[PDB]
């Protein structure tokens, strides 16, 4: 599953809202939490496509978008908030042994890069959807209603972060909507110096490494030697 | 680290049958050496026989030939000596023992003797009922103190058979203790007396209580002991 | 095969050296195995293979020996050492053990402290009275008890029980009860122990009257 | 299946017994087919074949290892056992090869007269 | 008289890499998942018992 | 080392077999699969040399004996200048004309005694 700042359809954690970092001190370094509980999250877009075929060439084809039939409204997204809420807490309990008791901890939404960067990115039945999750960081911890995140939709798409190798995605046909689990979450730090006592989380991703980095973490590879000498009282006939 | 858990003690007559049981912990089961030595009132150790669960061939020796069976439970981690056909001389405390093993290929095995020893079981033999004892407070007194030391104990009489455990405020009064062995009465009972010596000066403020525990006639009494009245 | 130990018994002081030999009918190589045994205790396992120490074992125990021949030795005898020792071969089925070497801890000569103790009320109600006599930390392990009632030596009704060698200051006890009937015990006055030992200059006496405090 | 790890040595002797993927899974079948021959050769050359225990005729040098039986036998894991003599391997495998020569030659002696 | 005896099936392990290939349960995917080996019903798991590893998550092949 | 007993004598030679066998199994791009057919062919060929020995009831062997008695026609020196006057390199040379035939002779007389002494 390729996706940005939110990790879907994975696995969960057995006991507790798990935080694992290579240096936790480094800011420079992701943290990655695993969830206990999937929170489901809705995605749709609503309108009803045409496609259309041009030949541009002796049987070659391009694909091209024709007339919306019926009205023209916004792609979105839909998360409950007390599931939502309840995560945060479980993080932000988890988040507290790491950096103390009486930390205030703050989630704010991210800063700075490329599209694919600061927006929840994914891939939802051939359409490519980049959400605005400004909604789901925004809040501040000391010690029935849904939350919508709009979505645009790109058909040019650059994947694992190349130049030179573009690809267009042909149009898909009809309302096109999915469910999905989020199970996990990428996080970074800000450097806060000069006896701060707040922490501040934004939500990170980009190198697909660390979405597959949270699915083998439990493995390792080994080869086996089974062939011995050892030291015994018997000797050959 | 190894532990090896055994059962309790038994009254059998003669020309009945007695079953042990021995519990290992902490070790693969099937690849370790499990052995039996049994050792009779005022003698030495003596080797009934050794067995290796994932051979599955006992070892006995010849005295015991017919009589004794060895067998294994590998599911409960458990193993079993029978005896058949009991006698008077039978009648003795049975430890479990075990101990590693290696092979040099081709049927042979070396072994480094028995490392691990259970607590053992007393089986005894005898046409007698199983009594419960009777426990009895020998009081500190002026006639029992010597230079502000007093001595107070218990007699714990006419129980059969053995045996006994005997301890102080429930295993925290351990020094000064002395449990006498028990002696065979002409009435076929046992007898025997544990007593602690004691500061003079603790015997208004400090409880003391013998805690007796006779397992074959399922008997459990504490009994404090305090200084006669007058 | 068949296992000889020397020497049957043996008394040393503490810090001293002492050696016991394990003799075998055939050669057993190094198949030998020393063991301890306290009483009323399992027995712990001292050296495996002849002379390799088993783990958690203090320094002062030693093996050596092979072909028939074996030696345990104790370099720094200690109070804690009073014991049974045993040797076993397990080099060829069936496995046999020695008849074992008791090793005793010889001390200086303690007087013993000597306690009486009348019958209780609860055991007169059972119809029986036992009177305990109690010898406390003696060494050595020889002494003499005699009862008396109104003066009168008792015999054929007494019961002597001595506890093994302690293994904190190599000393003995001893219990004697002396068991009569409730109307045998009523029927007397005085009831005493006559005390004698090798730490005692005079046999010491302890006596009490029946019903006084 | 490597159920042994954690255990003595002692305990441990008594239980002895194109494509993207369509280019991986060439490699891998090459890859267990070089393994077994290695290892069915290395047996081999030094009289072995056929045996899970094998009996040489080479004396164990006491600058390899100088522990007695009882310490490598009943407390230590053929892991930890590998830690110690992985320098002496490649000595102890030409020793064995030279020494199954010698026996082969000394057989055709014996057939010779 | 000690000798050199081979003992052929003990249970000893290195670090290594190699290359793994794939396997998919039993047509046009970007992942080409119909070009794997077919997975075993039931797979065998084995408990290393006193075995204590090192991993690194951060450091995988 | 390998090939180190080269130029001496047959007799020299026969005790070095060790060294010579143990370096005969391990002893997508231009470099891709130059590598990969070379592991297959060394594969092939040891197994190829595995099973002419083991047809020959010489399995897992190094030096093996038969019952083919040595026809003169092939050959009529002594041993006294085989073993001490040649090397394998140059004796190779002489009978190379006549090692079918000797094949042959060793497969049928390896199957003749397995059926015989399985009756
Ligand atoms: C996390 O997991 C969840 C659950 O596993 C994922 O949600 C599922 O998403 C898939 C993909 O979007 C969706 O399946 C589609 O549902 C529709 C009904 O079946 C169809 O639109 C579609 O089938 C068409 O597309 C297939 C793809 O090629 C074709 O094989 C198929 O024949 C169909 O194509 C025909 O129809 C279309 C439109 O009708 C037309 O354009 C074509 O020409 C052709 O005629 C899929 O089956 C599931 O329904 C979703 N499940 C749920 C429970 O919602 C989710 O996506 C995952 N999340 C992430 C981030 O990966
Ligand atoms: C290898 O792992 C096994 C399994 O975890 C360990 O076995 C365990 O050993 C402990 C003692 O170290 C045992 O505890 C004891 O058990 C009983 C019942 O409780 C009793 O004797 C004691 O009160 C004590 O609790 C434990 O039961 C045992 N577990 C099993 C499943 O056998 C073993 O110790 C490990 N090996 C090493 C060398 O550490
Ligand atoms: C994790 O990173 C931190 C920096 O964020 C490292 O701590 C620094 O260590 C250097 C020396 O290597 C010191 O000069 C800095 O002052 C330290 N910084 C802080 C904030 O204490 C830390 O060593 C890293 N951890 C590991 C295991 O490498
Ligand atoms: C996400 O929730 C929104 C808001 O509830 C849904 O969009 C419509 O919202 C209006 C009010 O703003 C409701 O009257 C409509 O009923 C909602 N639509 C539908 C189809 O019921 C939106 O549908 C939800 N998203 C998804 C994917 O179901
Ligand atoms: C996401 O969509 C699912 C359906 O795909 C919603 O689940 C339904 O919720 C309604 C309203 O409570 C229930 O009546 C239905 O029974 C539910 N269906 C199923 C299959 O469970 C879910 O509520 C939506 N979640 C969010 C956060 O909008
Ligand atoms: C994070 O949130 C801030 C604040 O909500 C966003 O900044 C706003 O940006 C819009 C244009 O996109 C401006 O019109 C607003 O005035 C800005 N608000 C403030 C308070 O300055 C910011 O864009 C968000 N960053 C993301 C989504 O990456
Ligand atoms: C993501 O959402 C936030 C919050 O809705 C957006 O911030 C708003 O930006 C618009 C202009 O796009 C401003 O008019 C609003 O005032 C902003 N809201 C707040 C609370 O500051 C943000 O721009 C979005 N990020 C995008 C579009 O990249
Ligand atoms: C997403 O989360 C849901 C909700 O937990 C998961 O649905 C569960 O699926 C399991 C396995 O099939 C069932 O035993 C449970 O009863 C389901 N729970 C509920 C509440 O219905 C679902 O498997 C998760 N994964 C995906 C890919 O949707
Ligand atoms: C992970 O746990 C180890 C101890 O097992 C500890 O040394 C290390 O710092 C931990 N790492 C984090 C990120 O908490
Ligand atoms: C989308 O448009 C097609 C063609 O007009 C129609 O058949 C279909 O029902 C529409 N789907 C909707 C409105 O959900
Ligand atoms: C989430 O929890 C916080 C902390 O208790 C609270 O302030 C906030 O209102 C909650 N949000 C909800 C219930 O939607
Ligand atoms: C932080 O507070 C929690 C509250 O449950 C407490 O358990 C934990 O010990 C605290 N951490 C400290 C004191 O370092
Ligand atoms: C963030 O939360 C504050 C406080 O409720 C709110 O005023 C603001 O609009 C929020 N920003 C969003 C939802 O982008
Ligand atoms: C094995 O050789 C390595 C490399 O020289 C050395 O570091 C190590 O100490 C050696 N071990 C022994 C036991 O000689
Ligand atoms: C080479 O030939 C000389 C002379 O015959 C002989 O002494 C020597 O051993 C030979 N060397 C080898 C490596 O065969």
């Amino acid at each position: 599953v390729v996706s940005t700042q939110l990790l879907l359809n994975g696995s969960l954690a057995e006991e507790e809202v798990m935080i694992r970092s290579e240096n936790i001190t480094n800011n420079a370094k992701n943290i990655l939490v695993q969830f206990n509980t999937p929170v489901q999250i809705n995605c749709t877009r609503p309108n009803n496509n045409t496609r259309k075929s041009i030949r541009i060439g002796p049987g070659q084809a391009f694909y091209a978008t024709g007339d919306i039939i019926g009205d023209i409204r916004q792609a979105h997204c839909n998360v409950s908030k007390a599931t939502w809420n309840e995560t945060l807490g479980k993080v932000v309990k988890q988040l507290r042994k790491h950096f103390g008791n009486n930390t205030i901890i703050r989630f704010a939404n991210s800063s700075g890069g490329d599209l694919e960067v600061t927006t929840h990115s994914f891939n939802c039945g051939g359409e490519f959807f980049y959400c605005n999750t400004s909604g789901l960081f925004n809040s501040t911890w000391i010690s029935n209603d849904s939350i919508t995140l709009p979505c645009r939709i790109k058909q040019i798409i650059n994947m694992w972060q190349r130049i030179g190798q573009a690809m267009y995605a042909p149009p898909i046909q009809g309302v096109i909507r999915c469910v999905s689990n989020i199970t996990g979450l990428i996080l970074t730090r800000d450097g806060g110096s000069t006896n701060s006592t707040t922490e501040t989380f934004r939500p990170g991703g980009g190198d697909m490494r660390d979405n597959w980095r949270s699915e083998l973490y439990k493995y390792k590879v080994v080869k086996i030697e089974p062939l011995g000498v050892a030291p015994t009282r018997c000797k050959r006939r | 680290e190894v532990q090896l858990v055994q059962s309790g003690a038994e009254l059998k007559k003669a020309g009945s049958s007695v079953k042990l049981s021995c519990q290992a912990y902490g070790v693969a089961f099937s690849t370790y050496s499990f052995h039996w030595v049994r050792q009779a009132p005022g003698q030495g150790l003596e080797w009934l026989g050794g067995f290796i669960p994932l051979v599955g061939k006992p070892n006995y020796t010849n005295k015991f030939r017919g009589r004794l069976t060895i067998t294994a439970d590998e599911s409960a981690r458990t193993t079993y000596m029978e005896l058949r056909s009991l006698r008077s001389d039978d009648t003795a405390i049975y430890y479990c023992a075990g101990g590693g093993a290696y092979s040099s290929g081709g049927g042979r095995f070396h072994y480094f003797g028995m490392a691990v020893w259970g607590q053992g079981s007393t089986v005894t033999v005898s046409s007698a009922s199983t009594k419960g004892p009777s426990v009895f407070p020998l009081a500190p007194s002026s006639k029992s103190t010597s230079g502000g030391t007093a001595a107070l104990g218990c007699l714990v009489k006419d129980y059969f058979p053995e045996p006994v455990t005997v301890s102080w405020n429930s295993g925290a009064l351990t020094s000064g203790v002395h449990t006498f062995p028990a002696v065979l009465q002409s009435s076929g009972l046992y007898s025997l007396s544990s007593v602690v010596t004691v500061p003079s000066s603790s015997l208004g403020t400090q409880t003391y209580i013998c805690n007796v525990n006779h397992k074959p006639s399922n008997t459990k009494v504490d009994k404090r002991v305090e200084p006669k009245s007058c | 095969i068949q296992l000889t130990q020397s020497p049957s018994t043996l008394s040393a002081p503490v810090g001293a050296g002492v050696t016991i030999t394990c003799q075998a009918s055939q050669s057993i190589s190094n198949g030998l195995a020393w063991y301890q045994q306290k009483p009323g205790r399992a027995p712990k396992m001292l050296i495996t293979e002849g002379s390799s120490l088993k783990s958690g074992v203090p320094d002062r125990f030693r093996g050596s020996g092979s072909g028939t021949h074996f030696i345990l030795t104790i370099s720094d005898l200690q109070p804690d050492d009073s014991a049974t020792y045993f040797c076993q071969q397990y080099n060829t089925f069936p496995w046999t053990f020695g008849r074992g070497t008791k090793v005793e801890i010889k001390r200086t000569v303690a007087a013993p402290s000597v306690f009486i103790f009348p019958p209780s009320d609860e055991q007169l109600k059972s119809g029986t009275a036992s009177v305990v006599c109690l010898l406390n930390n003696f060494y050595p392990r020889e002494a003499k008890v005699q009862w008396k009632v109104d003066n009168a030596l008792q015999s054929g009704n007494s019961q002597e029980s001595v506890t093994e060698q302690d293994s904190k200051d190599s000393t003995y006890s001893l219990s004697s009860t002396l068991t009569l009937s409730k109307a045998d015990y009523e029927k007397h006055k005085v009831y005493a122990c006559e005390v004698t030992h090798q730490g005692l200059s005079s046999p010491v006496t302890k006596s009490f009257n029946r019903g006084e405090c | 299946f490597l159920g042994a790890a954690g255990s003595t040595m002692g305990a441990a002797s008594m239980t002895l017994t194109l494509t993207v993927w369509g280019i991986k899974q060439l490699q891998a079948r090459v890859l267990a087919v070089e393994r077994y021959l290695r290892d069915q050769q290395l047996l081999g050359i030094w009289g072995c074949s056929g045996k899970l225990i094998c009996c040489t005729n080479v004396p164990w040098n006491s600058s390899w290892s100088n522990r007695n039986l009882s310490e490598i036998w009943d407390n230590m894991t053929w892991l930890q056992w590998d830690k110690e003599i992985s320098n002496y391997t490649q000595i102890i495998y030409g020793l064995l090869e030279e020494s199954q020569n010698q026996q082969e030659k000394n057989e055709q002696d014996l057939l010779a007269l | 008289n000690l000798w050199v005896t081979v003992y052929y099936g003990v249970p000893v392990w290195k670090d290594a890499e190699t290359t793994l290939f794939c396997a998919s349960d039993a047509k046009h995917n970007v992942w080409a998942t119909h070009a794997c080996v077919p997975t075993d019903p039931n797979p065998q798991e084995i408990h290393l018992e006193n075995v204590t590893e090192e991993f690194n998550m951060w450091k995988n092949n």
